[PDB]
RNA sequence: CGGCCCCCUGGACGAAGACUGACGCUCAGGUGCGAAAGCGUGGGGAGCAAACAGGAUUAGAUACCCUGGUAGUCCACGCCGUAAACGAUGUCGACUUGGAGGUUGUGCCCUUGAGGCGUGGCUUCCGGAGCUAACGCGUUAAGUCGACCGCCUGGGGAGUAC
């Protein structure tokens, strides 16, 4: 996330840009992930579980949507 | 003209904040002494009411059964849930050789002569259902002839 | 018999997929829903806003015929994509007509450049063009009487992404998105883009030849958090948006609307 | 695997028609050659278990083929086993 | 909306650095097939190419390193 | 592997009956053909049609009376794992005579009743009801 | 009676998208144009005719017909159809157990009738404003629900339906009691509960209207007979 | 089983043809492969960390938390032969409504465009008939059948003793 302040650019704006860049990188997230050792099994489980959740969100909810709430 | 037999009555409970709410289930079966049979399963806080309900249920949703004279037309198996039931036609005089719930259904149906064993579960409600199924599926000679595109003498 | 088979291939022959054949007769009007029947499986729930012309009031009663569009079938119940896009093809045909005689003539009136090219509006629609296209020379329509009447002489068109810059006054004078993503880049180039779907965090305005923009929720207005983008703008509408940010790598051009 | 040219050569020799390729004897020969080739490999690479599985399978197939040959036609089988030098 | 299907390329080239550069991050990372919309078959190839490039110092492993 | 062709055929027939299929096709065999013929005679199927020279396909045409299927039940009895041979006195009665039992005898494949009439038993192929 | 050309014009031949189909409607389907299922008009028409005939016959013996259509697009139209041949209808949401649980619903009907009487024949007025309002609301509710079936008395001797999948509850009820069912059944719907299936476009308004009109005519004819 | 490269090497799938001509399926004993930990001999040892030590916490804390930390994890060659070694679902074959995908081929089609119409392999989810104690399974069956094998017979005692 290397950044250079442009000529006649505000500080705040620059900071914001930097933040955005960082977010894009996913650096903080990566750091968080590597704080502690995740057993392979655990890693697998999370990934599959997450996937399942995503699938549920996509399809079941869509089905629900077809019918009106009131 | 219709005869009606209460097979079983069982007390069933529902747990609530206070304690246990009790109720009664009545399993009945009704028949006209000919092909028509129908079981009914009624439920109420008091027994008699439950029984009445069961009877009412039975009286509607009856079912016809092809009976060669006093007995069945051929050996027939009937299953429902745990209860699997075998029943076999038998010679005049032998009577209804069958156990429990099964017997009752047969009696109302106006079968007089059967050899019938209930394998598996003997949970009255299931077994009666099984029996009914068996009766229902059982085809006559005429019916079979119709199905197959033949006369009755061709089938024997 | 084969009467029906022949009738089927006949009816295949006498329809096409896009909004091309002006076939749906308007068979019920109620504000705010028009509805047609172009020989499809169901009737369209048409907005009223695909059919009022240039000052706000309706133009077509019962029996009237506009084609709509297609290639999308059954979202649950219903049939179409809107006929207004239909219109875009007609506009494209008129723009194309230029090529034949090397001069398309209508009226173009362009007051100012959102992103470096005066905006030109033809009939109901208004389009944005690159900065040169508005003026033949360095004349500049800022000194011209405001929203002046000329025509449009075309300067530049982008041919994939739809941006057309046209020539006001001077009558006498006569893989693919992502490599060179530096055209609308530089900090704040305003664009005219139709929104597609508003995902309760976003609005997804994306027009410039196979890209994706967001204008997510933070700008959109001059209130931050209580906004809910479906209330505040539209569905399917061409708006004020500019880039504010491009990543040509993780294709996220992050446009804005508070400008 | 066995090189194309080598395979062709094998086919020509053992096969009667030379276009045949699927003759039992020919097949056996092909198998045998492959096995021979793989011996060298497996001397070097003793822990290559997965590869060895394939070899084993091939061997089994060859054996089966031989058996088939035996019941059908004994003389031919004998000839084959002389040619290849298969102890059985 | 894959590029390589349309171009109809037989194999992605690590030497073709410019092309690669579209699929790499500002931070050097290879961009996901969700974002680029690259076909799966091609994506792997692209990744491989990028890796190769990195080995040959044609592309950088990361923005920071020096 | 395919071990019992007759059984397979029977299964196919059953499935057709279940699924309301008009006709059921399979690879032909002489025994199978005979069985089909027998069935036709006894009136459980409409017609059978073998077709082909190199690898011929038997096509049975299933029967449906008042919505439901005609072949109510159809079980193999003899099977490669465990063969069943009956003497003319020991020959069964399927559904107390209402169904039929295909039995292969020295004088060709026939229904149980037919076999009885003849005065000979044999390998019991299948019960059909 | 109803011609093929007319049907085509209406948009009967159109069905639902291919992913929403029922494979029990595979006999009644012809093909798939632009990834949308086309109903076979050659197989539809005779069936439709038969259905019409049946309806007529029913009418002739003084049969009570019930017209069900709670789509909300063709709610207006179904009511109209019903009224033309002075028959009964359910154009708004079908009350679960309308027919199976008639004896309870008969009380509701009675109540509604009473309310109506109070409104109209009494001419008393002089009622507390909130209470009056409440009463009015109740009346409105009843009218919406049971307006068409208030004069039905008992159970209907046949049941005409505009969509089988949408009105499955009604259909089911009719099966439990054994009332003949005359359902318009698009490709997505299930025809197994229906006695006299009519393969046709439930969704399109013009088609629905057409379906209604012929039926109405036949009923009228039966009545006349 | 996961950076990249090379060398040796096993299987799978498709496309057409050509050939062989039942050579097949299953398999008690038998043979092999078999995570992690563990063992032996010789190397290696960054990080992590059973054991161990101290600091906390606590009524206690032979734990959880913290600071350290050795076997081990890594390599070579042997042994061990077990795991919720799981889809808690033996292998092989046949047959029975559908939908939405993913992946990897391949035939035709104006690829007029990212497409259009098929046809094969493997695969994720939903669901019909049927099945099921129900939960659920549902063309990758737990459906309908056939072939072979393995295994179960109340809980504990015990997968223990001899």
């Amino acid at each position: 996330p290397v950044i250079k302040v442009r000529e006649n650019e505000p500080f705040d704006v620059a900071l914001r840009r930097f933040k955005r860049s960082c977010e894009k990188a996913g650096v903080l997230a990566e750091v968080r992930r590597r704080e502690f050792y995740e057993k392979p099994t655990t890693e697998r489980k999370r990934a599959k579980a997450s996937a399942v959740k995503r699938h549920a969100k996509k399809l079941a909810r869509e089905n629900a949507r077809r019918t009106r709430l009131y | 003209e219709l005869q009606e037999k209460l097979i079983a009555v069982n007390r069933v409970s529902k747990t609530v904040k206070g304690g246990r709410i009790f109720s009664f289930t009545a399993l009945t079966v009704v028949g006209d002494g000919n092909g028509r049979v129908g079981f009914g399963y009624g439920k109420a806080r008091e027994v008699p009411a439950a029984i009445q309900k069961a009877m009412e249920k039975a009286r509607r949703n009856m079912i016809n059964v092809a009976l060669n004279n006093g007995t069945l037309q051929h050996p027939v198996k009937g299953v429902h849930t745990g209860s699997r039931v075998f029943m076999q036609p038998a010679s005049e005089g032998t009577g209804i050789i069958a156990g429990g719930a099964m017997r009752a259904v047969l009696e109302v149906a106006g079968v007089h002569n059967v050899l019938a064993k209930a394998y598996g579960s003997t949970n009255p409600i299931n077994v009666v259902r099984a029996t009914i199924d068996g009766l229902e599926n059982m085809n006559s000679p005429e019916m079979v002839a119709a199905k197959r595109g033949k006369s009755v003498e061709e089938i024997l | 018999e084969s009467f029906a088979q022949l009738f089927e291939e006949s009816l295949k022959e006498i329809e096409t997929r896009p909004g091309s054949i002006v076939r749906g007769v308007v068979v019920a009007i109620d504000k705010d829903v028009v509805l047609v029947d172009a020989g499809l499986k169901s009737e369209s729930a048409i907005p009223a806003e695909q059919f009022k012309n240039a000052q706000g009031e309706l133009e077509i009663q019962v029996g009237d015929e506009v084609d709509v569009a297609l290639d999308a079938v059954e979202d649950g119940f219903g049939e179409t994509l809107l006929s207004r896009e239909k219109a875009k093809r007609h506009e494209a045909w008129i723009t194309l007509e230029k090529a034949y005689e090397d001069a398309e003539t209508v009226t173009g009136v362009i007051n100012g450049k959102v992103k470096g090219g005066f905006t030109v509006e033809l009939n109901g629609i208004r389009a944005f063009l690159p900065g040169s296209l508005v003026d033949v020379r360095p004349v500049r329509d800022t000194l011209h009487l405001e929203g002046k009447e000329l025509e449009f002489k075309v300067i530049k068109l982008d041919q994939k992404r739809n941006n057309v810059v046209v020539s006001r006054r001077a009558v006498i004078e006569s893989e693919d998105p992502w490599v060179a993503i530096a055209k609308r880049y530089p900090e704040g180039t305003k664009l005219t883009g139709r929104v597609t779907n508003l995902t309760d965090y976003g609005c997804f305005v994306e027009i410039e030849e196979g890209v994706e923009g967001l204008v997510h929720v933070s700008e959109m207005d001059w209130t931050n958090k209580n906004i809910h983008p479906s209330k505040v703008v539209n569905v399917g509408d061409v708006v004020e948006v500019m880039v504010l940010d491009i990543d040509e790598e993780r294709r996220r051009i992050s446009l804005g609307l508070k400008q | 695997s066995l090189s194309t040219e080598a395979t062709a050569k094998i086919v020509s020799e053992f096969g009667r028609d030379a276009n045949d390729t699927g003759s039992t004897e020919v097949q056996v020969a092909l198998l045998t050659a492959q096995i021979n080739h793989l011996q060298g490999h497996f001397a070097e690479h003793k822990k290559d278990h997965h590869s060895r599985r394939g070899l084993l399978r091939m061997v089994s197939q060859r054996r089966k083929l031989l058996d088939y040959l035996k019941r059908k036609d004994v003389a031919r089988y004998t000839q084959l086993i002389e040619r290849l030098g298969l102890r059985r | 909306f894959c590029r390589f299907t349309a171009e109809g390329v037989q194999e992605i080239d690590y030497k073709d650095i410019a092309t690669l550069k579209n699929y790499i991050t500002e931070s050097g990372k290879i961009v996901p097939s969700r974002i680029t919309g690259t076909r799966a078959k091609y994506q792997r190839q692209l990744a491989r190419a990028i890796k190769r490039a990195r080995y040959l110092s044609l592309l950088p492993y990361t923005d920071r390193h020096q | 592997s395919m071990q019992d062709p007759i059984a397979d055929m029977l299964t196919r027939i059953r499935n057709g009956q279940a699924a309301n299929k008009a006709a059921v096709t399979m690879p032909s065999s002489k025994l199978k053909v005979a069985i089909a013929n027998v069935l036709k005679e006894e009136g459980f199927i409409e017609d059978f049609k073998v077709e082909g020279d190199t690898k011929p396909e038997l096509e049975l045409t299933l029967k449906y009376f008042q919505g439901k299927a005609v072949v109510e039940s159809i079980q193999r009895v003899s099977r490669p794992g465990l063969r069943i041979y009956k003497r003319k006195d020991e020959l069964p009665k399927v559904m107390a005579g209402l169904g039929i039992a295909v039995v292969s005898t020295s004088k060709g494949v026939m229904t149980d009743r037919a076999a009885r009439q003849a005065g000979l038993g044999g390998e019991i192929i299948c019960y059909v009801a | 009676t109803v011609s093929m050309r007319d049907m085509l014009k209406a948009g009967v031949h159109f069905g639902h998208q291919t992913r929403y189909w029922n494979p029990k409607m595979k006999p009644f389907i012809f093909g798939a144009r632009n990834k949308v299922h086309i109903i076979n008009l050659e197989k539809t028409v005779p069936m439709f005719n038969e259905a019409l005939a049946e309806l007529n016959k029913i009418a002739s013996r003084k049969g009570k017909i019930l017209f069900v259509g709670t789509k909300r697009a063709a709610s207006e139209a179904v009511k109209d159809a019903a009224l033309s041949c002075d028959q009964f209808f359910v154009n708004h949401r079908w009350l679960g157990g309308m027919l199976t649980n008639w004896k309870t619903v008969r009380q509701s009907i009675k109540r509604l009738k009473d309310l109506e009487t109070q409104s109209q024949d009494g001419t008393f007025d002089k009622l507390t404003k909130k209470e009056a309002l409440m009463r009015t609301r109740e009346l409105e509710k009843l009218e919406n629900s049971l307006g068409g079936i208030k004069d039905m008395g008992g159970l209907p001797d046949a049941l005409f339906v505009i969509d089988a999948d949408h009105e499955h509850i009604a259909i089911k009820e009719a099966n439990n009691l054994g009332i003949p069912v005359f359902a318009i059944v698009d490709t997505n719907s299930d025809p197994d509960g229906v006695d006299f299936v009519i393969p046709g476009n439930d969704d399109a308004i013009r088609a629905v209207t057409l379906y209604l009109g012929a039926v109405a005519a036949t009923v009228r004819e039966g009545r006349s007979q």
